[PDB]
């Protein structure tokens, strides 16, 4: 009855889906060969006639080079091969290729597969969309998929975890274009968006886990931990259960402002765990610490508008309340005036799980804080300034105009982003 | 005779009701198998105020569990005392509530009333003499608040003569468990001013105070707070369930309490409460029960009665005791600190007593107060409402269900008039 | 209604326009066309 | 005395007939070998109503199995309770009926009737005081319709005094198991009105819901639906078999039910009906039995009582109960919902009761209602019949067996005559003045 | 008791004869020796093989089929393949010369001298029967042997039995793909002859089965040995109610009355589902609901006709495996609610359902996968009159020049018989219009 659908688009989408599913199988005792040696797996899986638990996910991409690694790996008995969707040619880091030229041939089969996947569902909670803004496939194809999903379902709730184009560390040069294009396209259709940045998670892995050379898999382990914490209350008991609609309602104040930060605590090494105590007050202080933000935004350049917290393990509601009251009394935390309230808290009795050969440490308390602050104006300003600096000269524009676009799409997107940053300015201004 | 039908709406209600039926059932010596295993013939006499006979001597409660997203029911349906309920008294919708008063009241609630009402009637007629209803709420979320009130207005018109209680847990002043809390609160209050006979208000925060200031607990869990709420809820129907030299029916408790039809908000407190170390020193006599209950700490709501004046009050003592001490004690209080009691009511307390204390004690009490400090809950909620409703924040979620706008102001004006009624009668 | 042994009309679904305000102090079967004149079209054979 | 001979027609009736004889046999505590192993003497008091005593103290049913395509009789012969039937009571034809009323009633029918009647008589003399007959039908196929009505007419002229029941399964309103369904349905009704004395109509659809909502079952099989039908089929004759403080023969259930010789189409329902879960908690009282029965869902026929008005009704309780409670209960319903009951009949419910409840329960009730809403069934059928006969589709088969065209129009006219009878008495007041105003 | 006679004519007739009889022998445990293993008996029922076989005086089971052809080169294969111990050599029939893609040779010149032989074989093959349901003719319309002799046979069957029921699973010439050039002629020449003689005719195409093999089974190298396996699956599901138990049995007679509304409209389509490989098979549940959706899809048809351009006059659904009657009753009602699936007004009904408890069998080394549910749909749609119009075109395209005619008139025909057969089609086509 408590069922969700997961969509991993682009390369980073499936790169993090692999981690999420290695997490879920291990957490629920599911062997890699589908079956295990109720109501606990039914959130992510489906039971066939005998024992087999096939996951209710979809891996969508345009490069065969990664879906075939998945098909040949140990996690090949899991998926219905019709879920792993690949294309002959890729989008080549081009929003126009991803949106107008290539993705419109496989949207039909992606949608009918989503239909067949949601048919067996009894009570559908919402769509998780793991996307990576900055690469043509990810950006354009997710925009197209979200428009189709909004016209099909509409009433359903879409969370989008979008690996966002980073300030300085960047493996691309054209991404300031497709980031603006993807935002202007999906803004009207996603129900909530969680931003997170490779630089911020690199800094976290550096300062906390003492790892100095993370090969894109530690970041995925961290994202898997985050989603497990976020969706615990769907498949695990505990006081103050919280689901997707409760999550989005008390967090998205206006139709425009739906982008939000993220954090996690504690996040430590197997020795600092053994040599620390990690009480709930320390955990919440570390969560609200700026240096724990999974995105490259400094919340002290703004004011919070709401926060959501999901405590796990040995946590008591009085301690949660006392720590939230201490945070309120603190002086370095600001709040926009029109929210005297501001915290949606939930508890789960299930501590966070650890993976064999992982890098985190076994703990008994953990917090995944998710706040909607008016400081992401700074990242929107960064992205707009970069798009500006480039489009002042019509750089790279011939690719986008040859692959089935025209010029007006750049102006629409830039004016939408200007309006969005003016929103983030005004709705925070106080009388 | 004097039967009672019981509702549990929302996640909070579905979890307070867990401990409640665990408390009452043990009080009558019935197992989670539903079979009676007590000793006295006193338990069997008024067992029918809450349960119904079944084949083989089982006793199922007269409860109704309703909730969107039945996930929380899967918990209680799996607990120790989860095997007593009838499976047809489990109403739920496949979708979720969303902490949104609108869809918990207009869209989704409406699709469940057609089923809920068939449930309440089929076990309102099995009562040879119905006394009243009682519900357990939470003014924060959508299911408890939204579906709760929508259920009431259906009940208020179907059975207007019977009595409807609401043990509604209200929001907390300093830490809010939800952000949309003030919107959900008033829109529910605007229903309780007109569609409720009695409404005990509780606060999870003041419950924490009693929990480690008096009980001196270490790791309080919601399972322990519900062991408090279930203690006062069980403390009301003692006169219905057990004999006593001065009984007090549920209806006579209201007429002695509310002077005007709108002031049906109370505040409760339980007595005695001691630590595991204090039971060694403190003695259990009526003068002890009467000071811990009259103190401004056992008030389970976050409202200090010393900032107002008592209109009336009550007390439901339990245990064979001297019925003079109770009479002269509650008299002595009104005389000593006369500043906190109104004048145009000479004797503003009612006192009952039951020969049957709690299962493990020898004397106990229970308190109900109708003070004018209850307006403090309404001032604090009124501002938190206007601070964000004048800005139109979080509001597009409510108009999404076709809700109007005057339904917000009318819900607010109704409050800001109720906050003045509590002040006319407070001549300070 | 299983409780009253009577056919009663269903209750009214709420409506946002009809919300409560400050002040609140307060089945025959469908008959069959036994004697109803049936429709007599001019599509006889004599006319044709 | 009060013997009852049983017929089983078509594939359906031959299949629910296998279930009925599994219920009564276990009700009287006899084993699939046919030897009695019950407890009371009551099982033996009135065993002759259904069985014949055999050598070695065995009891063989007084049933008859008729069906073309003998393959299905090879099934009931293989079932658990198959070894109790006399194999000489197995009349079958090697050919097939083909879901074709004509050959099931004209060509291949006429080739077995000389044999079947020689069987029916063979065990009509074995009875000293024959109470009546009873058949099982399925108005869809050729055997259940063709051979069935062809058999009844043979019985009606050779045993006019005795009474004939009919547990005919009728077509479904929304789904069709066959394509020539509205042809076989009407051509039979023209034979049931004259030659039947009672006829309970049952539908596969309303059974699926009873098994879905009430019984909360997930996958009802025919082994479950036929378990329902077999129940009420036993619920009728409980007075003939077991004692009762208010007995009800088959004849005294008819005289109190059909005021006019043409309105002998009834509508049944069983009580109680609960799942394994709720059974733990439900207390069984006459109130619980009398609310469930009068509901519009329990009617195993797909006819909604809200579209009509109860001419008469009945209630066959069983179990040690209080005979006042059942008497005032049926009086309340007649007073609350007085609009759904005709007024030219002062009281229109007959309440019977038996001292012996079912084998595993403590109380049980069975309902028969002669409503005016049944006309909905005959409207729908008469509509589909005139949608394809107007084009003469699937008709070149029926003419293949020497039929002609008039024998179709008569079949439909004989329905529109019937459906008017229901409309007249459904809207006729005690006074002869209010109708024509 | 419930016996049928299976006749295979031409090449494709006895090509699928190698596929059906591979299945039945495998489905009943009969090894190619015609014996049963007699030590690991799996047959849940006895005398079920009687539908297709005839136990001899001791131990052996001979199939009741008749392989007939004029080319020796293919029946000479059967006499050497592993399935040579099965057939009585008198059953396998061959001729010295071939019809050579010429209806005149298959019908007039050569056919007239071996029918007497084949007819006497049928006579002795029906005497040992007690209850004969009806014949089962396998043909390939487009060749000389299949159409010429196949038509000449049915006339000899009708004048003898007449009251018996005949069925035709005739493969039909494909619109685009065609392994011949004169098949428009000898196809038309066949229909006009079989029509008054066959009692119901299931049609299926070589091209539509290629795509089912391409989309669902995802085979890149299909061959006649891959198609012939599918036809085995249909007829296994069709005759299951003859040789197996299950609710809602369906006999040939019951199958024929409520599916052919008018004496000449009997050309019906077909479909099967599920059709999947071993990989997809087990990450699924194959609900009764999703199976009966693929059954009514235009892609799952075995003829290159689009049913969405016409309306359905009736449908027959043989389920197979573990199916409960409620799901058929609930999933069919889902379809009547759809808007793409039309039904002519004169049939408010339209479904003759059927259930069997015996799941479908799989050939080891096959291409299909083992399942527990399967649906073979057989519908009579009025859109089938389109494929009957293509041949009305191609015949008219070449008969103008009178190409290839000197062969037919050279082998004991007359030009009259060409416009003869043409009448019956343009007459038949409007019959598909009259019902609209
Ligand atoms: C422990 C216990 O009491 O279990 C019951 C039971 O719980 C319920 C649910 C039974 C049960 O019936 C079903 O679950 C059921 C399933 C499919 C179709 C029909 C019924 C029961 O099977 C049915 C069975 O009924 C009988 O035994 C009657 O004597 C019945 N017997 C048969 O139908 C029968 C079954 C197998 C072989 C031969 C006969 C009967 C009915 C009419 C006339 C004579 C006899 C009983 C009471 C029970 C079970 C076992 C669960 C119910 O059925 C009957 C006929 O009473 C379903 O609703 C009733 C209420 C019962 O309480
Ligand atoms: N956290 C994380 N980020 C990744 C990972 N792989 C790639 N990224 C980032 O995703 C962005 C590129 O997204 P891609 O999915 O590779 O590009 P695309 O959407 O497939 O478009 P095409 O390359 O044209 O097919 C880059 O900024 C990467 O830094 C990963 O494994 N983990
Ligand atoms: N599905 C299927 N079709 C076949 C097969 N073999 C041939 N066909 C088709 O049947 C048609 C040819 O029919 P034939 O049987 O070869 O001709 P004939 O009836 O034997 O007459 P002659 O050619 O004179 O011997 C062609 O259209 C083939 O595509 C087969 O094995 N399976
Ligand atoms: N005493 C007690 N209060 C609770 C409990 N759980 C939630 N509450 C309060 O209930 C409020 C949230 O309302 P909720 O029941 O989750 O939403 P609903 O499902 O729409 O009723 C919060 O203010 C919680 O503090 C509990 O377990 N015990
Ligand atoms: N409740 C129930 N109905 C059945 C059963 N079998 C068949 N029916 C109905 O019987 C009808 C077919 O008639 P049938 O007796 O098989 O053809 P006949 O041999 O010519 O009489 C169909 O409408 C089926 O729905 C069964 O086992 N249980
Ligand atoms: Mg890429
Ligand atoms: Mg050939």
């Amino acid at each position: 009855m408590r069922e969700v659908i997961s969509i991993h688009i682009g390369q980073a989408g499936i790169q993090v889906g692999n981690a999420c599913w290695e997490l879920y199988c291990l957490e629920h005792g599911i062997q890699p060969d589908g079956q295990m040696p109720d109501d606990a797996f039914n959130t992510f899986f489906s039971e066939t006639g005998a024992g087999k638990h096939v996951p209710r996910c979809i891996f969508l991409d345009l490069e065969p080079t990664v879906v075939d690694e998945v098909r040949t790996g140990t996690y090949r008995q899991l998926f219905h091969p019709e879920q792993l969707i690949s294309g002959k040619e890729d989008a080549a880091n081009n929003f126009a290729r991803g949106h107008y030229t290539i993705g419109k041939e496989i949207v039909d089969l992606a949608l009918d597969r989503i239909r067949k996947l949601a048919d067996n569902c009894t009570g559908l909670q919402g769509f998780l969309v793991f996307n990576a803004v900055g690469g043509g496939t990810g950006s354009g194809l997710g925009s197209l998929l979200l428009e189709r999903l909004s016209v099909d379902y509409g009433k359903k709730s879409k969370l989008g975890f979008t690996v966002y184009p980073s300030p300085q560390v960047s493996t691309a040069v054209v991404e300031p274009y497709n980031s603006v294009l993807s935002t202007h396209s999906l803004l009207e259709h996603t129900d909530v968006a969680v931003m997170l940045d490779n630089e911020a998670i690199y800094d976290i892995c550096r300062r906390s886990l003492d790892i100095e050379r993370p090969t894109y898999t530690n970041l995925n382990r961290l994202i898997a931990q985050v989603i497990s914490s976020l969706t615990a209350s769907l498949r695990f008991d505990g006081a103050l259960n919280v689901d997707i609609t409760e999550f989005q309602t008390n967090l998205v104040p206006y139709p425009r402002i739906h982008f939000m930060l993220s954090s996690y605590a504690p996040i430590i090494s197997a020795e600092k765990a053994y040599h620390e105590q990690l009480s709930v007050a320390e955990i919440t202080n570390a969560a609200f610490e700026p240096a724990s933000m999974m995105v490259k935004c400094d919340p002290r350049h703004g004011k919070y508008m709401a926060c959501c917290l999901m405590y796990r393990g040995d946590v008591v509601p009085k301690d949660v309340n006392a720590s939230v009251a201490t945070i309120k009394t603190k002086r370095t935390i600001q709040f926009v005036d029109w929210c005297p309230t501001g915290f949606k808290c939930g508890i789960n009795y299930q501590p966070p799980t650890v993976v064999p050969g992982g890098d985190l440490a076994k703990v008994q308390r953990a917090v995944c804080m998710i706040s909607n602050s008016t400081a992401i104006g700074e990242i929107f300003s960064r992205l707009d300034h970069k798009f500006d600096l480039m489009y002042a000269k019509r750089a790279f524009v011939h690719w986008y105009v040859g692959e089935g676009m025209e010029e007006g799409e750049f102006s629409e997107a830039r004016e939408d982003l200007a309006a969005l940053e003016k929103d983030f300015e005004e709705v925070g201004a106080e009388s | 005779m004097r039967e009672i039908v019981h509702i549990q709406g929302g996640q909070c209600g579905n979890q307070i009701g867990a401990k409640f039926w665990e408390v009452v059932s043990d009080e009558h010596g019935i197992d989670p198998t539903g079979t009676y295993h007590g000793d006295s013939d006193l338990q069997l006499e008024r067992i029918n105020v809450y349960f119904n006979e079944a084949t083989g001597g089982r006793y199922v409660p007269r409860a109704i569990l309703m909730d969107l997203e039945p996930g929380t029911m899967d918990s209680v349906r799996s607990g120790p005392y989860g095997q007593i309920f009838r499976p047809d008294n489990f109403v739920f919708g496949q979708t979720g509530a969303g902490n949104n008063w609108a869809k918990g009241h207009y869209t989704e609630g409406a699709e469940l009333i057609d089923s809920v009402l068939d449930v309440v009637r089929k076990e309102a007629e099995s009562c040879d003499c119905l006394q009243g209803f009682q519900v357990c709420h939470s003014l924060g979320g959508g299911t408890g608040s939204g579906m709760g009130t929508l259920l009431i207005s259906k009940i208020r018109e179907e059975y207007p003569d019977r009595m409807m209680l609401t043990f509604s847990v209200v929001p907390s002043p300093k830490v809010s468990d939800t952000v949309v809390e003030p919107y959900n609160a008033t829109l529910s209050v605007h229903q309780l001013v007109e569609n409720a006979d009695e409404c005990m208000v509780l606060d999870n925060e003041a419950l924490y105070d009693i929990c480690f200031r008096t009980l001196k607990l270490t790791t309080p869990t919601f399972g322990d707070l519900n062991h408090l709420i279930s203690a006062v809820m069980s403390g009301i129907t003692c006169c219905l369930r057990f004999p006593g030299q001065l009984n007090a029916d549920l209806r006579k408790l209201a007429v002695n309490l509310i002077p005007f039809p709108r002031l049906h908000f109370f505040m409760v407190g339980f007595t005695p409460l001691t630590s595991r170390g204090s039971q060694q020193y403190r003695a259990l006599t009526v003068p002890e029960l009467t000071q811990q209950m009259w103190d401004a700490k056992n008030m389970m709501c976050a409202a200090d009665p010393r900032h107002g004046r008592y209109l009336t009050a009550s007390a439901l003592f339990r245990g064979r005791m001297s019925t003079k001490e109770v009479d002269e004690q509650m008299l002595n209080v009104q005389n000593k600190n006369s500043s906190y009691f109104v004048e145009w009511i000479p004797n503003n307390v009612k006192s009952s007593v039951c020969d049957i204390p709690p299962k493990g004690l020898k004397m106990s009490a229970t308190f109900i107060g109708n003070s004018t400090a209850i307006q403090e809950m309404f001032k604090r909620v009124s501002e938190q409402f206007t601070a964000m409703f004048r800005r139109k924040a979080f509001l597009h979620w409510y108009t999404g269900e076709g809700m109007d706008e005057m339904e917000f102001t009318e819900a607010e004006s109704n409050m800001n008039d109720l906050v003045s009624e509590y002040q006319q009668y407070q001549d300070a | 209604s299983k409780s009253t042994l009577s056919y009663k009309y269903p209750a009214g679904r709420p409506n946002p326009t009809g919300f409560l305000k400050k002040g609140d102090g307060e089945p025959s079967p469908p008959q069959a066309g036994a004697y109803k004149r049936r429709e007599n079209p001019p599509n006889t054979a004599f006319r044709r």
